[PDB]
Order: C-alpha cells, then structure tokens, then sequence
C-alpha cells in the first residue's frame, strides 16, 4: 500500500510570531526537531520515497501546531485463511502507533472521525485478481513487555476474483472429465480405444491437480479447489474402472461386422447394459455434484 | 533511562539465519533452527550476557503460526565459547520445527498411489491386448517419472535420498514390475507357447498366463499395503 | 551463429567539450588471461575503441566509448535443440518402414513426433527475449515442423487411397 | 466439531473473570472476541484480541474490562471489574477473523453457548 | 543491416517480393534435386517432365 | 502452433471407421496438447479476472478439436450402436 | 579451497532414470513380433522420454558451450533406445503375415 | 554494530578484525560434470600501496 501518512501534534515550544500564519520548511527542518517515532507493526520492509529529495513536508502555525505529511510505501503482512480458496475473502491489517513512548506520554487519535479519517483514491487501485471492497478504521492498546501502547489500525476488507481459476484449473478439470465420460459410447470391443481414454485422462487430472497449487502457500489444510480436483480425480478413476469392469465381461473379441444379423437372447457382444446406464447416470451425477459444490461455496462468506 | 542508571535499548530487527536442514528425513522431519547471540570484541571478563527473566524471558512463540511448520519447542542456552582470541559470551535461542506432512499427502503421496493403483488395471485386461496394457504400464512409468521431476526440482541438491525419494522409487519399481509382469505373461504365451505345443503363499504355475494375471491380482495390492505399512511405520 | 559488438560508452555528465576533453592513452584498455572470464555461450573475439561528440540539450560532449566483439558458440545450443529435434524428424522417417496395415502404430508415430516437435519448438525460444521476428533456430525447427506433418499428411493420404477408398 | 465452552460467575454483589476455551480448531491467528446480550434483544461488542496481542474495546466498558488470550492453550479470558446492576446480561465468547466487521456479530463463524450474569445489589 | 528472416528490415516492398520469388524459385530447383531420386522407382521420361516443369517455373520466379 | 494442432485433428476425419485406436490416439491427443499449451501459456501472465484475446482463440481451437473427437464417437455410436438395431428394424 | 563434487543427486536424477528408460526400452524385444502398435508405444515413448531427460538435465548447470560427461552418457542412451527402435523396424519390415499365434 | 575491532598495544602493535561476508569467483572447468573437482580461489592484496 501507498500512502500520503501524515500527522499533526501541538509544540508550544515553536510558537512564534511574523508577517505569514504558516511556515513550510524544507525535509531537514524535520530532522532538527521532535517528531513521532510511529511505526506499523506488521509492516515487514518498507521505504520512505525520496525522488527527488525526501517526500516530506512540515508546516509550523502560528499557534504551535505542526503538520508533518510524508509519503510512504508499506508492503505488510496479510494473515489469511485459505479454507475456502479460490472463493475466500481476507482482512488485511495495518496497525501503526508509537515505539518508545508508552500510553501516558504519546497517544494517537484520528482526525476527522474514524470512519471519513482514512480515503483511498478511486482511480487508485493496483489490485489484479483482488476486489477492495472497503475498509474499517478503529483504534485500541497493545501491552507488550516495555509496556502499554496505542495502536490505530484499519483492516482493508478483499475478496477474490474467481475468474482467473474458472479457466485456468476448473475449465480444465470438468472438460477432462467429460473426456472420461466420452469413453463410454465406443462400441465395447475397442479395448485400446477406451483404455487410451482412461490413462490420459487420469494422466491429465493427475498433471491439474499437481500445478493447481502452483502459487498457493503450503499450507497443510485442503481448500475448496482441492475437494474439486479429488471429486473430479474420483469420476474419471471410477470411469477407468468400470470400463475394467465390462472389458471383463466381454466374451467376443472380433467386433460387429457390417454385413451380418445380430439375434437376440456368429453371433456378436451386445451393447453392454452398463454403459447403457453409465451413459444416463454418470453426467448426472457429475451435474448434482457440480450444483451442490457451486451452490454450497458461492455463499459462505458474511455481508455489510 | 532510569534513575538508578539502568538503560533499556531496544530495536525492531529482521534477521536471516543459516538454519543447516538435514533432509533425510523430508518430509517427515524435525529440524533445529538456531540464533546464537555474542559480543563482537569484548571477552567474558569485559561484558557477561544473560537472558532477563529466566526461561520466560522470550516470548510471542506460541503466537507464530507459520503455514508449513509447527513450533514444537524452544529453548534458551547460555554459555561461554573459547575462541580463537578469548573467552565470550553466547547466548542462543532454539526452535524445533516439525513440518505438516498434508501438504505432501495432497500433492505427492496421493497422485503416486493412484497411479500404482492405475497400473494395477492392467492385469484385469486379456493377454492378448496388448496395445491397451502396453499403453497402461507406458503411461503409468512416464507418470511416476515426471511426477518426480516436477518434485525434486523445488529443492537443493542434497547429495543422499530421502524419504519422498524412497517411496517415489517405490512406487517406480512397483509399476515397473507390474509392466514386467505383462512382458513376462507375453513371453510365455507366444514365445514358448509353440514350443511347448511341439515339444509336448507358493508360486503360481509359470506356464499359464490366466494363472499369472490371477496371481498377481493378489500379490500386487498386498505387497503393496506391506510396503506402504513398513515405509509409514519407519518414517513415523 | 550470432555476432555482437557491444559497446561501453562513458563522458562527463555535468562538464561539455569546452571544459573537459578526455583521451586515449598508448594502451587504453587491457586484457587479462580471457579463459578466467565467465562468458559462457560467447568467446571474446577483440576490442576497439572510438571518440565522439554528442549532443545533447544541456550542450556537448566527448563521448568516449569501448566496442567488445562477440561471437556465440553453438555447442550447448547443438545439444539441446539442432540434434533432439533432428532425431524427432528422423524418428518420424521411422514410419515410412512400418506396415501400412498398421494404423494404430504409424498414427501415434505421426502425433508423438508433432507434439515432440512443438514441445522442442517451445524450449527453443526460453532462452531469449521475446523477439518478434524469426530466428535461424526457429526456422530450423519450422522446416522440421514441415517435415514430419508431411510425413504424417502423405501416411494419411496413402492409407485412404489404400483402404478406405478401397 | 468446533466448540468454544464457557466458564465464569452468574451470580455476584463486584469482580469476576470470565473464561473461555476453544477445542477441535487452533484459534492463534483468528480473532477472539466478547459479546453481551442485555434483555432486550442488543448485542453489544465488549472486547477482542487479536493475533498481534491487540485489544480492542467498546465505549462502555473502556477500562473496566480487561481481555486476555492464552494462545498455548488456545482460550481467551475477561477480567470483569466494577460490575454495576446494568451489567446483568449473557456473554457470549466469539472467534473468526473480522470481514466488514471487528465490531458485529457478522463477521464471527463461531459462537459460545454463552453464560448469564447477574448483578444485585 | 536487414534479414529475410525480418521483413521489417527490408528496404521496400519490392525487395521483399524479389526475395520471396527468389527463394521460390531455389525451393523448386532444390526440389528438382530431391526429385532425382525417383530414378530408382519411377519412369525416366516421366520424372524428366516434372523436372522440366519444375525449372521452367523456377526460371519464371527468377525473372 | 495452435492452428497446426486443429488441422492434425482435421486428419481423423480421413482415417476409417473402424480405426478406433488411431481416432482416438489422435483426437484426445491433440485435446489435451491444446489444453497443455493454453495453461503453458498462460501461467506467465498475472492472475487476471477476465478472458483475453488469446484465451478466446484457444478457446476456440478447443472447441473444434473437441467436437471433432465427439463427430468421431458419434460415427462409432452410428455404426456400431445403432447398426444391429435399425438393420433389424428393416 | 579445494572441493569435489557429490554425485548422489545427479545418480538419482539423471542417470538411474537414463537406464531405466533404456532398459524399457530393451523390455521391446520380448513381445511377438505382431504386436506393432505396443512395440512402436515402447520405442516412440522411450524416444520422447530420453529427450525429455537430456533438456532437464543441463538445467542444474550454466549455458557452457561444451558437452560434459552427463551428456555424452545421455547421448549413447539416446542411441541404445533409438537403435531399439530401428530394429524393430527392421523387424516389422520382414513380418509376412498380421495375424499372432491362435493358440 | 559494525562488526570492526581495533586494538592497540603498548609497544604499538595494532590487531584489527573484521567480520565479513565474501561472494568470490570460482572460474570452474565443467568438463567432467558431475564427477569434477575444483580449486576455488580466494586472493586479496593492497589496493594502492605497491610492493
Ligand atoms: C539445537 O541444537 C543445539 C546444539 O547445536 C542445542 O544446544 C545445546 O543445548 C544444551 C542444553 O539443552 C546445551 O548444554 C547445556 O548447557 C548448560 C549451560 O552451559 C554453560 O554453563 C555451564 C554451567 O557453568 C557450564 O558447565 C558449561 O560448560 C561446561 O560444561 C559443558 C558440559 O555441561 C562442557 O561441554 C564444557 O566444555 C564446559 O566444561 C557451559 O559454559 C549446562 O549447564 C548444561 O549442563 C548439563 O549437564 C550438567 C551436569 O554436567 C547438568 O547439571 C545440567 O542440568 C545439564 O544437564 C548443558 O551442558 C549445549 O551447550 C547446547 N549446544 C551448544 C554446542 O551450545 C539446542 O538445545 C538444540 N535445541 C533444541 C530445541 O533441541
Ligand atoms: C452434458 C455434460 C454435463 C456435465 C456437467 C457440466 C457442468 C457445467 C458447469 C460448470 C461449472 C460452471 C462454473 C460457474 C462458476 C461461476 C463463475 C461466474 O460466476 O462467472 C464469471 C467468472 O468467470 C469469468 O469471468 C469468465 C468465465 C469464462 C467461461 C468461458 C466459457 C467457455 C465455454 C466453452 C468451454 C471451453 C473449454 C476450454 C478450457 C481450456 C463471473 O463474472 P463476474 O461478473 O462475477 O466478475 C467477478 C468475478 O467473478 C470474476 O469475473
Ligand atoms: C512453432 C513452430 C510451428 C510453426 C511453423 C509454421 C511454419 C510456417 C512456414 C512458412 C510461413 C512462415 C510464417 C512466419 C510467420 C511468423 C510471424 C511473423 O511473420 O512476424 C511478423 C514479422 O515477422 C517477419 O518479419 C518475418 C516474415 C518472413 C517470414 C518468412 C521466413 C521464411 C520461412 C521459411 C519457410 C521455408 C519453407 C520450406 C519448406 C519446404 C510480426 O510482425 P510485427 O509487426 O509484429 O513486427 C514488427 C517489427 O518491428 C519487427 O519485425
Ligand atoms: C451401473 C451398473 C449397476 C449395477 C446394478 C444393476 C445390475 C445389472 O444390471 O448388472 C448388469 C451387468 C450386465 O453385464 P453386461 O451387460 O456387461 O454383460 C452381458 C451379460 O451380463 C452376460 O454376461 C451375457 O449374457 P449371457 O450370460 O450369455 O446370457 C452377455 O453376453 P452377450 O450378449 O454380449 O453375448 C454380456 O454382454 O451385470 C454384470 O455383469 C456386472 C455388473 C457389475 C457392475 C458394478 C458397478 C459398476
Ligand atoms: C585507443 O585509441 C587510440 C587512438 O586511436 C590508440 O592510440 C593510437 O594508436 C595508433 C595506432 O597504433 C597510433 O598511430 C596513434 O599514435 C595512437 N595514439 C596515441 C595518442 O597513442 C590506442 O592504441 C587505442 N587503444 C586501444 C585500441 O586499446
Ligand atoms: C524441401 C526442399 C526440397 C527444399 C528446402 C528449401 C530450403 C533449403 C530453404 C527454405 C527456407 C530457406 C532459408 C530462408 C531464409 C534464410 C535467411 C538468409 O539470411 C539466409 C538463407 C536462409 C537461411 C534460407 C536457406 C535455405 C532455406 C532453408
Ligand atoms: C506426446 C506425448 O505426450 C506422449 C506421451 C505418452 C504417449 C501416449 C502413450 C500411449 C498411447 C497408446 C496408443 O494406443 S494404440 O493402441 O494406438 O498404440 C495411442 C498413442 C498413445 C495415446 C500415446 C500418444 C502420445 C503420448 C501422449
Ligand atoms: C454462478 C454459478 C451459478 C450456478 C452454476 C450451476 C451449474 C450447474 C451445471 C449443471
Ligand atoms: C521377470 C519379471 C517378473 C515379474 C513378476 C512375475
Ligand atoms: C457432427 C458434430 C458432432 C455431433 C455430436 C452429437
Ligand atoms: C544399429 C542398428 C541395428 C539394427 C538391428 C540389426
Ligand atoms: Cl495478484
Ligand atoms: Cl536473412
């Protein structure tokens, strides 16, 4: 996150009187005197710009307030629960508040009201697959071993894009999926023929669910697209086996001519019931799961 | 500053620290990763460290949830190291990390069983059909073989194997004799076959291949349950 | 089977030709032993030197710069794209042997040799920027790529003259 | 199953300490929080705690209560303090890291069974 | 500078079909080449003809 | 790459009937090499939440490849599933 | 500092699957010479894996523009499973009749 | 802090010790790859005072 971060406090000590009511000075005015030491605490390596000269400005009143602006760049850490991965939302914090002075010597307030003190620009948005839909601003203590402290945090509220997972993993696996099921309108006699359908296509899935976590981090819990991959993993193996299972039961192994009379129960094999099943029942099967998984996931997550 | 003189001087610092993983265990291992704390000049005579509070003087480790580890311990050592040019202080400060082996379940584990289990197919198919079991066992080695490849990329080049190691070379001889299996039933049928025709638990009987393919219907699941049973038993 | 003459060029920043003039020495630039340096693909060929003024907004300049010829060495490149690919074309002549009645075999001979083709096709490319025009490599792998769907076109021709047309 | 037991006082004058403990999920990087339920129908945010130790209160009761986690045990604990006969309500114990919330019932996914408290005087 | 291998670098669009018809015109003599070994299988008179076919048309993508 | 791929599926067409082996090696091959290069593709650009130029024509490359293995089924089902049954029905 | 080289990892990631494709390659020889279409499988699939081997194995190096010792053993593995290949077309070539033994 | 320590002796003698990490070159000869030995060098020397 980018940030104009600026503060005010009141110094008596610099009050004064001359022809104008404000003072702006140069960054090295800022160094010669007392400034806030804050912080952000679950910041891990941030910069202060200083292109061309250092980013920052103080303004001194009449009065003694002062106006410290700068202009920062805080890359944080976000804790995030990746249950619900791709469809998850997340609250990433940033909590900033004082190093060395403890309740009773500094205390941080927001300006304006906490709601209307934080503003993000609108043509600012850097996110590519997240959906900033807000932010809370609130306030409150931490007591670590120096001491107690006033920490001001606001959680930035996102939700995920599922569009990016839609073609790039999902698309993918219910395609190879009916690719399995493909294999079961051949003719029964074509035992290379639907054996190639079910090693590739078990071959395929095994390669999608292998790169599905190709940027996640490792965490040791199963997401949401995991039980997808594993159902979808589960359709074909079962398509697999039950061609397995009528290969057993084929008798003849020349196929059905195109000249000959088939009777009814050189005779021929006839078409096996259970593809004639398999054909009706296994789309849908896949067709509940698939409403029962979107239908169950779309809606976990709370509202406004 | 206080006014009996003591000075508390604090400081936010991010470290990176050599922690010497042994992998021969990944990734069912625990490791030790260290910081040791010393004065640079100073001899023990100069300056003498000590952690305040005692055994409670760190603390926030039971708050760290890393993502693939589990803190299962620390521990605080104080000491003096003689080195080259004197006597020092060391202090060090320990964690045992145990790593979370679901991530490995889901990713390498499960893909390499079902693929034994896949080449398993092939002894549930005639002899006879032989593009369709070829095309099995060929699949199923390649599989193994790239999964392989997409895993030990993601590491250092450990000189010794390691657990992940052994059981995906497990699985590899697995589908490799299950594809033997089938030369082998080939080689009896249509190459010995004729010339026995003209000339004329215990092992099954080597002449028949139904014999075979029944037999290792059996024997296949069951070595591989052992060997399953005798890996997670010894990495566990 | 590339050759580069890379430059490195230097001047004052601030001071123009009116206020500093740099110059060559008897020998400027020197080399040490060459076999310690770490050009791996290319093999330093000979340096040279040149003078120039440049001009720019803030006025002149004594532009001073050092060309290092280059010269690309195949040899990784010959064992990892020229000869794989090489074969896959051979391989793909393999079928020309095998039994038309065979369909089954000479069909998946045809597309393992396309797909290899477009997999190598594919490697070839990773160790360069995304230029948008045709290298000497990438011709080399398109007429390969013409080779073996040929192949597999003129079986595909054969086999329906042969037995689906009669 | 997820369950967070209560523990605690339901009949004082006063101080009492209020406890909570969650099995079946490691709650160390979700949010632990308090909630009172008066009569009436009102659910009102009291505490919560964070991953970072940071506590955050309502303006209520801003200094008389005081929460507390213990993450090694995995429970979180309120030490109530001048307790007034307002105060007579159910507190429930909640946990779920805080999405368009920290403040409502909302943003929880888990919840106590809760504990009535009574005040008299 | 300029490479067939980059249109771009040619001069003009003349240039660049000169040098498509010329490199016509080799890919049909290097035909013609090849074609020299269907001596072994084929007729002579036959392949005679497609050769002269074929270096007519390369001589008509030179001019 | 990926129009060279839809025309050596084209090639089933020319094939057999019968042939079930070759079609299938030849449909299901292509499928997954047109599936194997969009994801290839496309692992080297961000995590975008829309359907870009490139992703419509391999899309599209798909598509075609996939209904020529499923013409293909639908012929073996024509011949060999409905064969018996409408030769008796004459 | 004088420093030698381990060569467990590259043993366990080039080498042992270079002979194990090979010796898969050698399993060919076993079958009845009319299964055409699983001998072909045999050899093209050896062919694609053994290339696959030689352009991810050079990885762990730099772009050093001469052939090491790894190379030259994936080379004659090249060979040994594209020789397999070539006789069994030689084989396929002398075959009279496309039908295997009835039994 | 800089991890330098100087010190001096009553006869004059200074001991100065530093702490470092140093990323040198190996110039290596990957001719025998994986089964290769190398001599990795470390030199070092004055900058500008002369022998
Ligand atoms: C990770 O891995 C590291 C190693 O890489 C582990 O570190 C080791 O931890 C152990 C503790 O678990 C350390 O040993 C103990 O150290 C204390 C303190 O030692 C100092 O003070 C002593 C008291 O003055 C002094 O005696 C010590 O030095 C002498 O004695 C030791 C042997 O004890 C001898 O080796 C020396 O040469 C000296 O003669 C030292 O200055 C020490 O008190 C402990 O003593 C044990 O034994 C006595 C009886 O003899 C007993 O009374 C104690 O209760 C105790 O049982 C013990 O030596 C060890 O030093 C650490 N390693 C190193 C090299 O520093 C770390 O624990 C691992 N972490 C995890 C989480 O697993
Ligand atoms: C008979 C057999 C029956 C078997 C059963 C078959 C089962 C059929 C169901 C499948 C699952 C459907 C998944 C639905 C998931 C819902 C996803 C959804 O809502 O669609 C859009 C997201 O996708 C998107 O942008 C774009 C989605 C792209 C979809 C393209 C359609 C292609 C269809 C051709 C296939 C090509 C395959 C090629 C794969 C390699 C929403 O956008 P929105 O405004 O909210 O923006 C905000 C943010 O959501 C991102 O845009
Ligand atoms: C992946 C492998 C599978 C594919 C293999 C396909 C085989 C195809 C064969 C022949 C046709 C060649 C088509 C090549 C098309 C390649 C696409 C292409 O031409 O790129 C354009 C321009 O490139 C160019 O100038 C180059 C144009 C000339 C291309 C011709 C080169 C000769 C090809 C040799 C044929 C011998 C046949 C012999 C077989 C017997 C881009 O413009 P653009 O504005 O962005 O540039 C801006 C400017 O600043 C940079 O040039
Ligand atoms: C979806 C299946 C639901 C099963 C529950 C519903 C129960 C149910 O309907 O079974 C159908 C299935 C029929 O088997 P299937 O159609 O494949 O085999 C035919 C038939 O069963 C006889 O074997 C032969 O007739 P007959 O003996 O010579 O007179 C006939 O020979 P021919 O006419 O060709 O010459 C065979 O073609 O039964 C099972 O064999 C094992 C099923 C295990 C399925 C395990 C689950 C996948
Ligand atoms: C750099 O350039 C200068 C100038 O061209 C080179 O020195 C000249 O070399 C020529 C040829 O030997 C002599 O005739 C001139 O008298 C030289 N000029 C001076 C001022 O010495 C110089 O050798 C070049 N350095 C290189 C090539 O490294
Ligand atoms: C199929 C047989 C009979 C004919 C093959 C024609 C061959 C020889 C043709 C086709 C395309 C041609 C290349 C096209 C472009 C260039 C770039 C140019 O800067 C050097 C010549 C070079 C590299 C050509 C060499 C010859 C070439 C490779
Ligand atoms: C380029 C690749 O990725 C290779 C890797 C493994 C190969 C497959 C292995 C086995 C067979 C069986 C064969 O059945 S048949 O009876 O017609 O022989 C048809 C061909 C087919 C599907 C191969 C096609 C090409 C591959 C997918
Ligand atoms: C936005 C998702 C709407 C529900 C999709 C249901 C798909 C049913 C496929 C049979
Ligand atoms: C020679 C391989 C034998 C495989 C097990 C019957
Ligand atoms: C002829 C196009 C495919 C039809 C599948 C029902
Ligand atoms: C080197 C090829 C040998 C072929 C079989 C005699
Ligand atoms: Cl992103
Ligand atoms: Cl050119």
């Amino acid at each position: 996150i980018d940030v104009f971060f600026r503060q005010s406090w009141k110094d008596e000590r610099l009050k004064f009187k001359g022809p104008m009511t404000v003072l702006r000075l140069n960054n090295l005015m800022a160094s010669k005197i007392w400034t806030p030491d804050t912080f952000f605490h679950n910041g891990k390596k941030s910069v202060a710009h200083n292109m061309t000269m250092p980013n920052k400005l103080l303004r001194i009143t009449e009065d003694g307030t002062l106006l410290y602006t700068m202009r920062l760049t805080v890359r944080a850490e976000c804790p995030m629960h990746l249950e619900d991965f791709p469809m998850d939302a997340h609250a990433c914090p940033l909590k900033f508040g004082s190093y060395a002075y403890t309740r009773a010597e500094v205390v941080y307030e927001w300006t304006r009201e906490p709601a209307r003190s934080v503003v993000v620009a609108e043509d600012g948005s850097r996110l590519n697959q997240y959906d900033l839909l807000g932010q809370t601003v609130d306030s409150g203590i931490v007591q670590s071993s120096t001491g107690e402290y006033v920490v001001m945090t606001t959680h930035f509220h996102l939700k995920r894009k599922i569009g990016y997972f839609v073609i790039q993993t999902y698309l993918p696996c219910i395609m190879t999926v009916i690719l399995s099921q493909v294999s079961f309108w051949l003719n029964r006699e074509s035992v290379p023929a639907r054996t190639v359908f079910g090693v590739t296509t078990v071959l395929t899935m095994t390669t999608l669910s292998i790169s599905a976590r190709n940027s996640l981090p490792k965490v040791a819990y199963a997401t949401a697209m995991d039980w997808f991959i594993a159902v979808c993993y589960a359709f074909v193996f079962s398509a697999l086996i039950e061609f397995a299972t009528v290969n057993y039961f084929t008798k003849r192994g020349y196929a059905w001519d195109g000249k000959s009379v088939v009777p009814e129960k050189k005779t021929f094999n006839s078409v096996s019931k259970i593809d004639r099943l398999s054909r009706i029942a296994f789309p849908l099967l896949f067709g509940i799961f698939n409403l029962v998984y979107w239908a169950t996931y779309l809606n976990r997550e709370p509202q406004l | 500053l206080h006014p009996d003189g003591t000075v508390l001087y604090g400081l936010r610092i991010t470290t990176t620290a050599a922690c010497m993983m042994d992998l021969r265990r990944y990734p069912l291992d625990e490791q030790n990763c260290t910081l040791e704390i010393e004065s640079y000049g100073y001899t023990t005579d100069d300056i003498e460290f000590y952690w305040r509070g005692g055994d409670k003087a760190v603390t926030g480790v039971e708050r760290i949830e890393l993502p693939q580890f589990s803190i299962v311990e620390h521990r605080l050592v104080s000491r003096n190291v003689v080195f080259a040019t004197g006597a020092y202080p060391r202090l060090s400060l320990s964690f045992r990390l145990k790593r979370n082996i679901g991530y490995f379940i889901l990713q390498t584990y499960m893909p390499s069983i079902l693929i034994t289990i896949l080449s398993w197919v092939s002894f549930w198919i005639n002899y006879d059909a032989s593009a369709a079991r070829v095309a099995l066992g060929i699949t199923t080695v390649l599989t193994m073989t790239t999964i392989n490849t997409h895993l030990r990329e993601t590491l250092p080049k450990i000189p010794y194997v390691k657990a992940i190691d052994m059981y995906l070379m497990g699985c590899f001889v697995f589908v490799f004799l299950a594809l033997l299996e089938y030369a082998f039933v080939n080689y009896i049928f249509f190459g010995r076959g004729p010339q026995r025709q003209k000339k004329l638990i215990k092992i099954p009987d080597l002449t028949d291949v139904n014999a075979i393919d029944r037999w290792s219907r059996i024997v296949f699941p069951f070595t591989f349950s052992l060997f399953n049973l005798v890996y997670w038993l010894y990495y566990v | 089977m590339d050759e580069h003459s890379c430059p490195l060029e230097f001047s004052s920043y601030g001071y123009p030709r009116e206020e500093i003039v740099y110059q060559w020495k008897r020998s400027s630039v020197e080399v040490g032993d060459t076999r310690s340096w770490r050009l791996y693909q290319f093999s330093f060929v000979g340096l040279r030197n040149t003078t120039e003024v440049v001009k720019t907004t803030s006025g002149d300049y004594v532009v001073m710069s050092v060309y290092f010829d280059l010269s690309r060495r195949m040899g990784y490149f010959t064992i990892q794209t020229y000869i794989p690919c090489t074969l896959i074309v051979v391989l793909s002549w393999v079928s020309f042997w095998i039994n038309k009645d065979a369909v089954p075999a000479r069909t998946s001979l045809g597309i393992t040799t396309v797909l290899t083709m477009t997999t190598l096709s594919t490697i070839a490319r990773k160790s360069l920027p995304k230029v948008s025009y045709v290298t000497a490599m990438d011709l080399f792998v398109s007429v390969c790529f013409i080779f073996v769907f040929s192949a597999l076109v003129e079986y595909g021709t054969l086999h329906y003259f042969v037995s689906n047309r009669k | 199953q997820v369950q967070l037991q209560e523990s605690g006082g339901g009949l004082v004058q006063g101080s009492l300490r209020v406890s909570c403990a969650a099995s079946g999920r490691t709650f160390t990087t979700y949010i632990m929080a308090w909630f009172r339920q008066a009569p009436g129908k009102e659910r009102e945010f009291l505490a919560a705690m964070d991953q970072g130790r940071i506590q955050y209160y309502g303006d209520s009761v801003r200094g008389r209560f005081t929460i507390s986690r213990d993450y090694a045990k995995n429970s979180v604990d309120l030490q109530l303090d001048g307790l007034r006969p307002e105060d007579t309500a159910v507190y429930y114990c909640a946990a779920g890291a805080g999405f368009w919330g920290l403040r409502t019932a909302s943003s929880y996914h888990y919840w106590g069974q809760g504990t009535q408290v009574t005040v008299s005087s | 500078r300029g490479s067939f291998t980059d249109f771009s670098t040619i001069p003009s669009s003349a240039f660049k079909a000169a040098a498509f018809f010329v490199l016509l015109s080799m890919v049909l003599i290097l035909g013609c080449i090849t074609c020299f070994s269907l001596f072994f299988f084929c007729n002579t008179a036959t392949v005679y003809k497609i050769c002269a076919w074929m270096q007519l048309l390369a001589a008509l993508c030179l001019v």
